[PDB]
């Protein structure tokens, strides 16, 4: 109800460690515009 | 030198020995057959099994011997006996009497040779719609795991050429085989465990190698 | 020192410093032109068929035997490359296969993996014949095992004799790589196409068969990961059909 | 009883480990012949 | 990044990014012609002298003190070059002397490894002398002590004098490596030969002493090992006697 | 592949492999010579104003919200640089700033390390007004909460919001270095002299605020270190006053 892409990601694997290291981790994600990036009619922003 | 492949593998062997009568009453002992391929010889198959691609040229030499049989009768005088020997190719007429048409079939490629000359011989071509010989094949007739029909090349018949009403007589022909002009492509593995059977691949689990005493055990020095 | 590389509309990411084999010296490359001039003219997709392919992974636990793949029909359902499976009479393709780990420093073990052409395999009875399910499922892998196996019309799939009936130490003779967790965690194989025909038909022949093999099992001590994710994935190279019209 | 050469192997110093790694481990070999290699008289092999 | 050396019917395997330390600058060579022209001609083996000899590994647990060697006679049951130290009534030689040690990022310590011409070592009765057996046993190490020892004709062999009489944070002054666990695990020194005068008898004088100690001791936790193998490699170079025709 | 830096009489060591962000790429440097040339003489101190000033270490345990400097100030009593501060009237400055962590491989964590020019920072009653107390602490750094604070006249320190009433995942759009345990533990930023007007006095006025954040928080297992220190080190560029003859 998007019409939109998506991305997804799956455990290949898993995760192995040695002994004496944490067993949880964490990703993060960064997201930005790519130079060829256009805007156009300037409105009025919804949030205040 | 030794270790090239035409030394290796073009070497002339025994694949079949046959036994035929000129009379007989169940006329199926009235000839001999074989169907030509390399998989019911055990030391030729296991030297083609380390290529999966062949290509080569065949050539037949027969070594033929006769007997009269035991039964009865002495005193004979008789002229030298007179073999047939058709070579059938792929799609071609197979016979199932000795008095049929198509030992008369001017497709089929014959030889006619009698006792006491130098052994027959014939050389039959690379005959294959395809591009090379296949030692395995991980696929379907059609059907048969196994088995693919590129692979056919042709069938061997021997009999007697005599007229009405024969003596008695019993013959022996041995085929020798050898391959020529021989290319391989892609080697493998030799095969570790005995055959079972001349058409699959079918094995029982077999010891990687034998055992000595321990890990560090080197036999003493002379 | 990290490359990410493109193909359609997917993107996955490798190491610069990855080792490339290509199976006998051989990139591949599309039957050139006239081999049958007249009546055999082919075409090639192009479209779909060039883009990574990605299964799901598999677990390696302390006691895994290990786990194969046949080529094609692991590829039946991805997308538009088995969609033209269905639509064409006969083809031909070569591949590229990235295989990859996840383990930390901690994990210690060793693989072998190697691709086999014409990979034939035994029945489990030595007077019997081998189904047609019990050869491959897919997508999904088929496993080996570590005693020898029973059953009617099963591949007899002890994993010393690799279902072929040959020492599994000589393996080394086809197109392999070597993954040992203390040093590298990847393996690209590069396969051209090989047949004694150069087209054929797609369902009911197994090109290739991509094998993965323990020789040193997975270990790890106290609060480690108790498994290691292994993941495999696919780009078809020179793709080729019979021509429609 | 052989008349051959031998190799062998010696533990220097033995195997040390941080905590939480496994404890034993394993060494594999492998066998390969040099371009100078030479073979007469091809004969029957003594396996099947 | 590994090399592999063969001298003679010998072969080890070291890492390229090895250091080497060439004791004063001073390669080893042969002592040119004309010392002693007319009746001292010298001759040279060059047969199996120039080989690598290992000796048996030490094992470096958490109270190690140190262990250390004289040379030569630590080869005088070493094959040929050991030969040539009965036949010959006087010689020289030097030496490459290579060390190594096996261990894991998990484990710690920190070694100096010291080579020292003429080590002249006291008795631990100051009104006593040394014994021969107490100076060397060949091929196997003599040991230091943590505190001061007794008994009669015994090298006083407290770690922290050297058995010399010095502070043994000033041994390096002499040519000397260190071995730090956490950035490398192995050291090479070339040491020529350094006498007062250009030959001498092999027997009744050593020329100079390695010595192995530990500054950080061995430390490991949960369940590693609990000892580190150390491993001691020796070629002799330009080796030379007095002719025998 | 280790550097060794003397400003003065101090001296640090750092990595060559160091990365290291010119703010907005504008390196720092003294206003030319005349925006006010005839009674606007300024002078440079450039004695131990160039040298490596060092705070306390601040520790970072499992659950640490974050921590905040004011600069200048976090230097009025370092030495010669905060002596300057009370005697001349009018100042301006760049600097070079050091953040450094020990940790080990063991260890596992990730920091945000920013300077934000003009922080100016909200109080925790909405009808209040902040206290100066609450905004710095000079040499000591202020902490951020991991819920919202009250209290008469204090900043409102949730570190969501980093007292600015911003998403705090948006603060890289600040001159910013990311510090990741696994990959690196340094980071260098060099900042210079931002206002809008050329000098400016040194004690009512916080020209830029840094700020250390954890993203991930650190975690370690069985007998690791409890906790992780960080080490912040300044050296003052291009420092300038009014004259005073």
């Amino acid at each position: 109800y998007t019409s939109a892409g998506n991305v997804t990601c799956w455990y290949q694997t898993g995760i192995v460690v040695p002994a004496g290291t944490p067993t949880s981790c964490s990703i993060m994600c960064f997201v930005s515009a790519c130079n060829d990036f256009s805007v156009r009619l300037l409105k009025d922003t919804p949030f205040i | 030198s030794e270790s090239s492949i035409e030394n290796f593998l073009c070497r002339s062997a025994c694949v079949y020995m046959g036994e035929y009568h000129t009379t007989n009453t169940d006329t199926s002992k009235l000839f001999a057959s074989w169907t030509i391929n390399a998989r019911r010889m055990v030391q030729m198959r296991r030297k083609l099994e380390l290529f999966t691609y062949v290509r080569f040229d065949m050539e037949v030499t027969f070594v033929i011997t006769s007997k009269q049989d035991q039964g009865t009768q002495l005193g004979q005088d008789m002229p030298p006996l007179t073999h047939q020997i058709m070579y059938i190719p792929p799609g071609g007429p197979i016979p199932k009497s000795v008095t049929d048409y198509t030992w008369q079939t001017s497709t089929n490629p014959s030889i006619f040779w009698t006792e006491g000359n130098a052994p027959p011989r014939m050389s039959i071509p690379f005959i294959s719609i395809g591009n090379a010989y296949s030692n395995f094949y991980d696929g379907w007739s059609h059907g048969v795991y196994g088995y693919n029909t590129l692979n056919h090349m042709g069938q061997i018949y021997v009999r007697h050429v005599n007229g009405s009403s024969p003596l008695p007589m019993t013959s022996t022909v041995r085929m020798y085989f050898k391959p020529k002009h021989v290319k391989v492509w892609v080697p493998r593995p030799p095969r570790l465990c005995q055959y079972k059977n001349a058409s699959t691949v079918n094995f029982t689990p077999t010891n990687i190698t034998e055992k000595r005493q321990s890990i560090n055990y080197i036999p003493e020095t002379v | 020192r990290v490359r990410s590389i493109t193909l359609g509309n997917s993107t996955i990411t490798t190491q610069e410093s990855a080792n490339v084999v290509v199976a006998y010296g051989r990139w591949p490359e599309y039957l050139k032109d006239n081999e049958a001039t007249a009546e055999d003219q082919p075409t090639q997709p192009d479209v779909a068929t060039c883009r990574f392919y990605t299964l799901e992974s598999v677990t390696w636990e302390r006691d895994s035997p290990g786990w194969w793949w046949k080529f094609p029909d692991a590829l039946k359902d991805m997308g538009l490359f088995g969609q033209n499976m269905y639509y064409h009479y006969l083809g031909r393709a070569g591949y590229t296969i990235h295989v990859q780990c996840n383990a930390s420093k901690f994990h210690q073990g060793c693989l072998m993996v190697v691709c086999v052409p014409e990979a034939e395999m035994g029945c489990s009875q030595v007077d019997g014949t081998v189904n047609e399910h019990s050869l491959s499922e897919g997508e999904t892998a088929k496993k080996f095992a570590s005693t020898s196996t029973n059953g009617t019309n099963t591949v007899q799939s002890i994993v010393t004799n690799a279902g072929m009936g040959v020492g599994v130490g000589n393996l080394t003779i086809f197109p392999h790589q070597w993954i040992n967790l203390r040093t590298n965690n990847c393996a690209t194989i590069v396969m051209p196409y090989i047949n004694n025909v150069p087209m054929d038909n797609m369902f009911r022949h197994h090109n290739f068969t991509l094998m993965i093999i323990p020789f040193v099992p997975l270990d790890y001590s106290s609060d480690s990961s108790t498994y290691v994710p292994i993941t495999v994935t696919v780009a078809p190279m020179c793709a080729e059909y019979n021509g429609l019209r």
